[PDB]
RNA sequence: UGCGAAGCUAAGUCUGUUGGAUAAUGGCUGAACGCCUCUUAAGCCAGAAACCAUGCUGAUUAAACAAUACUAUCUUUUUUGUUUGCUAAUGUAAAAGAGAAAUUAUAUAUGUACCGGUACAUAAAUAAUCCUAUCACCUUUUUCGUGAGCUGAGCUGUGAGCUAGGCAAUAGUUCUUUAACAACAAAAAAGAGCACAAACUGUAGACGACUUU
RNA sequence: CCUUCGAUGUCGGCUCUUCCUAUCAUUGGGACGCAGAAGUCUCAAAGUGUCGGAUUGUUCACCCGCUAAUAGGGAACGUGAGCUGGGUUUAGACCGUCGUGAGACAGGUUAGUUUUACCCUACUGAUGAAUUUUAUUAUAUAUAUACAUAUAGUA
RNA sequence: AUUUCACUCAUAUUAAAUAAAAUAACUCCAAGUGGGCCAUUUUUGGUAAGCAGAACUGGCGAUGAGGGAUGCUCCUAACGCUUGGAUAAGGUGCCUAAAUAUUCGCUCAUGAGAUCCCAUAAAAGGUGUUGGUUCAUAUGAACUAGCCCUGAAAAUGGAUGGCGCUAAAGCGGA
RNA sequence: UUGUUUUCACUUUCUCCCCGCACUAAUGUGGGGAAAACUGGCUUUAUUUCUUCAAUUAUUUUUUUUGCUGAGGA
């Protein structure tokens, strides 16, 4: 909402509580990147999401089907177009609003290290029972004609363990950072010492 | 209310918009696919339009009703002016595509190939990879570690040479052949052998295997329905003339489908002929290759009288089945099944 | 309707079980077991001294405690099914042309002909380490035999689909491959 | 009257693929009621000229983009500024700490070491957290790290710190706290070829355009 | 009789495209009072195809054939600035019936001008600039960077 | 029956109640109008009709404003120019101001469903859910009615208004 | 044709015992019995600031922080 630029992971995100949030973000004048889009979930079987495509699919301008409704089928231009049909794109605000988000699949290069932030509000583990029926995003997608879903997977795993292994350097800074106030805690003069403990720093 | 007589729409619509060609040469859209077991060698080819001429034959298909008894089929015999190798180019995945990750050119290039990327020659001071064909080695292992490590396509950059023919053309066409085969480890080896030398057919064309054809097709200008789309000419009491399109849609939608056949440019589009099976390997010095030995006589490659709108053929020969598209000098280009 | 359903599934002399968030792993006498049961919300209480499966089921109502009892009775089911083979009773059958049978490549990928009279090849698989073998004893017999109850029922299931034939009243020929009663080893 | 080249042409010749999940269609287990029972319980498989891919055609259908080759005085640092039609010169859809890297599972997961298991920790209002800001100046005592130059190491510079000392703010009650980023103009210091046209071609063509020399 | 009588060109045929499925054939199935054929009922399925002629202005119709099948329909009863004008439906004329008569007849017959696109859009083709609040699936020797990048011309 | 004299029936809240009841009553001159239509309820003809013909009341005409996405007639409400407050109808996931509010149940739809008018759906099938009722010794039936399903096919491509929504952003409450 | 009156059957527990003897969801359970009653209620005594003095209604009195407005000129 304040922030310069908000990053969020849309791995495990149903799609249309997660674009109403996002395009609320837009409208406000958040800017807004997504990253993982082929890991969307979406609520209902993926056959019957499988339906639901197809249905816009077969679904174009007869006279001419170049201006008919361009389809697109990658996880992320889905998401995005869900966010358009949730904004006032035909006003010059609302194309500001559309025109402030970013959408990737997996995560390109300048988000490997943001922190990629999670909206609780549209988590399957939280907006759907256990015992009902979800689909994946990418799986619908690469079964509406993507073939790129492999190909985010190997580089989703390589991304894996190069993140891996500087979290494993991290852990290693932080309790060595944390070791070194352990003893610099004491250095310090007494009644500096008591507000700190007292107030938990 | 419905046409009381169905019958089948004219031309195709997986043909369209039946527009002019950007250029001249014949684009790949898709090569051949690749397998880890099978081992690294060439993947397309390309030439000129030597021949599309017939050659009597055999069959041995059984049961047939020709069979033992002779037959005339229809071939094709291809022109290769040899083409020199002159690039490397390295495409890697991405889920925006396959994207260049670099080309590397010899060290030491022709003038053909250069002459192609110039539009006036005769004026220029011919300055094109004239410092460019000049760095270390260190840069180029370098970089082909890095094509190991992160490319998975691996392209040459092959451009022919018309001095041979007798085309007019001065400038070289320039396209890229794939390279398909077997892993990175085996085939960073396999592509450092051949990058500068000129590319014999018989290489890696062998008989009994399949190849396609990409050309661009004749030219014609505009012209109506009746040729572009094969419409029925409409009786002769018609009042503004018989060459035309009664009705070109109903009155809802309000608005002219594109699937109605129009005017238009015919012609100078891009084609490809598939399922084209390769036959016979041959030469252009040797004096048999063509004839067989129960045909006894003396003739090679060489033609007769001349070949009309094509001069004279002095480069190499195979063996291919089919016809092909295009005019006379146009080049045309082959890829394998 | 209540809160609490589960089964004291009683674990047999034979073998030695660990459960951990749905995922047990359990030793037998032929192998190991594991399973991914993850669509179902179901909690464990194990014990090893004293032995016995407790599965159960929080807030238990009947649309889907009738799962509890599926996976359950599996369970028991398949620690028999470890500890001791499950055979089903598999019977080919020929009208007028005996099957002809091609068991290439020791139990995997058959082949099957003379069925009609197509002389055809028609070949049906089998998950692996599920044995589906002539049994000596008479020909047209196979004694169906593996690892677990579902490892062998599924290949006692997939086989009968194989090689059915088309215009010919089955209410008049027979023809099938048929699997009639179970044993143990 | 004939062929009638070449072109056009057909009435003549050549060419016109395999992968996925799948609709209908049978089984594994199995409850409900003691047990049977395709699922008006749960999870898994078998499988169509249909679908999406593959291949093919466009892609100023993406006001899209990449790599390469060559070229146009060009690029870095400082100061003052941008308070005949022109020839100095400024714009923000959003600075006021715009701070934050495991991955994953949700009927509990992440590490450690062993061989998916083992045993042990970690975590469970998790961002309800953590990290980062004010000690100005100058003088003295000096300590520990980084860069120029220098031979693992001495000096200088930079960053942080230690001891001691004495040195400044003031505009009358606030009218936004002129504080960010990017750009440009002037003045200094340092380093840094093509295309169109023309003639020709005719693989092209209504004209443009396109193929050439 | 709700809209059009300061006019929306009222039949049929030709031409051409698209759409629906209540599927005629082709694809894969289930049932049969199914031995096999042949056929019937039915399911998923609109991808592909649904013809040549005699008579009639005809739609409709009915025959002769081929076919695999010759399925049913919509799109202002699709389609007249696309055609034709055979019919209907001006004015000439004839016959029959009706009328005293002028004349009437969804009775029959014959002959009877079918106008305009150069505008917008649509469609088909053909040139073509401009595109920074604009784009980034990178650029760095197991190692940093969006607090970055990106000139422009030609090819 | 009329007239005249006496007496007298609250008249100081008013021969019952209530009443921006005299904004009354009357007269003259005169315009326009004299094709109506719609909604609830009632009703005639018709198989029916956004059909034809009537009764009451209110509206549209003649009239905008908020809402029902959209709409001459539906709901709220009728209108001088403004400043604040609070609401009606209706809504509170985004479009879109305001609840991803709280609390209790039901539903999985391989064409779910989603605000009067309103934008269709019926007979015939339902051992899912829950709660019943009746009967025969925790044991079996029959029904019953909520949601869901089949019945349920149409022509440019397509519309709970769109996106979408299933621990609802669906349905019935609070 | 009302009232009135009468009987048993009800509750706490970490109580305890026995049987299945561990069969518990647990530091217990299924069954059969004993316990007091630390549950509970009943009446009092000084006190409601050790501790509750709730909620609703009727009748009163204040209070924190703040938006908008200033007609007139006797």
């Amino acid at each position: 909402m304040y922030k310069k630029e908000y990053v969020i992971d849309c791995k495990g995100h149903l799609l249309g509580r997660l674009a109403s949030l996002i395009a609320k973000e837009l409208l406000n004048g958040q800017r807004i990147v997504a990253v993982r889009c082929e890991d969307i979930n979406i609520s209902g079987s993926l056959y019957r999401n499988k339906l639901k495509y197809q249905e816009f699919l077969r679904l174009r301008t007869n006279t001419n089907p170049k201006k008919g409704p361009l389809h697109l089928r990658e996880p992320s231009k889905i998401l995005w177009r869900c966010v358009r049909g949730m904004l006032p794109h035909k006003t010059y605000k609302g194309q500001l609003a559309l025109k402030k988000l970013k959408v990737c699949v997996g995560m390109p290069y300048p988000y490997d290290k943001k922190k990629k932030y999670v909206l609780p509000s549209a988590l399957r583990a939280f907006r759907l029972k256990k015992h009902r029926r979800y689909c994946r995003l990418g799986t619908l997608s690469s079964r509406v004609g993507w073939n790129y879903d492999t190909l985010v997977k190997k580089n989703e795993v390589l991304r894996k363990q190069v993140s891996k292994a500087y979290y494993k350097k991290k852990v290693n800074n932080l309790n060595e950072k944390k070791e070194i106030k352990t003893e610099a805690l004491n250095l310090i003069n007494p009644e500096q010492r008591q507000v700190l403990e007292n107030f938990g720093y | 209310s419905h046409r009381k007589f169905e019958r089948p729409r004219h031309g195709s619509l997986g043909f369209l918009p039946r527009k002019r060609c950007k250029r001249l040469r014949g684009k790949i859209r898709s090569f051949p696919k690749d397998d880890k077991e099978k081992p690294p060698h060439f993947t397309a080819f390309m030439g000129y339009k030597a021949g599309m001429t017939h050659i009597v034959r055999e069959v041995d298909k059984p049961g047939s009703k020709l069979h033992k008894k002779e037959i005339v089929e229809a071939c094709t015999i291809i022109e290769c002016a040899p083409m020199v190798v002159v690039g490397i180019v390295g495409y890697r995945e991405t889920p925006k595509g396959l994207r260049i990750l670099s080309t590397v050119w010899a060290n030491h290039v022709s003038d053909e190939f250069r002459r192609r990327y110039y539009k006036n020659w005769y004026k220029s001071e011919k300055k094109a990879f004239t410092k460019s064909l000049n760095v270390p080695e260190a840069t180029k292992n370098c970089l082909l570690k890095r094509i190991e490590k992160y490319c998975t396509v691996l392209r040459a950059i092959c451009h022919t040479q018309p001095s041979k023919t007798p085309l007019r053309m001065k400038k070289a066409h320039i396209m890229e052949v794939q390279i398909n085969g077997g892993s990175m480890k085996e085939k960073l080896e396999f592509v450092k052998e051949m990058l500068e030398k000129n590319l014999p057919v018989s290489t890696v064309f062998n008989p009994n295997e399949m190849i396609d054809v990409i050309s661009v097709t004749k030219g014609h200008g505009t012209k109506g329905v009746v040729s572009r789309y094969g419409v029925k000419r409409l009786p002769r009491k018609t009042h503004r003339g018989l060459r035309k399109v009664a009705c070109i849609g109903a009155w809802h939608p309000a608005r002219v489908q594109f699937q109605i056949p129009r005017h238009g440019q015919k012609g100078y589009f891009h084609r490809t002929e598939r399922n084209k099976k390769i036959y016979r390997i041959g030469l252009k010095t040797d004096k048999n290759s063509a004839s067989t030995d129960a045909d006894i006589t003396e003739k090679k490659i060489t033609p007769m009288g001349g070949f009309p709108h094509y001069g004279v053929v002095n480069e190499d020969f195979l063996l291919l089945k089919g016809c092909v598209a295009g005019t006379k000098k146009r080049p045309i280009t082959l890829r394998k099944n | 309707k209540t809160i609490v359903s589960t089964q004291k599934v009683l674990i047999p002399e034979g073998v030695k079980v660990a459960i951990n968030a749905r995922k047990v792993t359990v030793s037998g006498k032929y192998g190991t077991l594991r399973r991914s049961f993850r669509h179902l919300p179901i909690d464990i209480r194990l014990n090893k001294l004293k032995k016995y499966i407790k599965v159960v089921m929080w807030f238990g109502v009947p649309d889907s405690l009738a799962c509890i009892r599926t996976v359950c009775t599996h369970l028991k089911n398949m620690f028999t099914g470890v500890t001791k083979k499950f055979l089903y009773k598999m019977r080919l059958v020929h009208a007028h042309f005996p099957i002809n049978s091609n068991i290439v490549d020791n139990n995997t990928r058959i082949e099957i002909r003379n069925y009609l009279g197509e002389k055809s090849v028609r070949f049906v698989k089998a998950l692996p380490g599920v044995v589906i073998e002539k049994s000596p004893n008479v020909k047209d017999e196979i004694y169906v035999s593996g690892a677990d109850i579902e490892n062998v029922s599924l290949t006692a299931a997939l086989i009968h689909q194989s090689v059915l034939c088309r215009n010919k009243d089955i209410r008049k020929f027979l023809d099938g491959i048929y699997v009639s009663e179970v044993t143990t080893v």
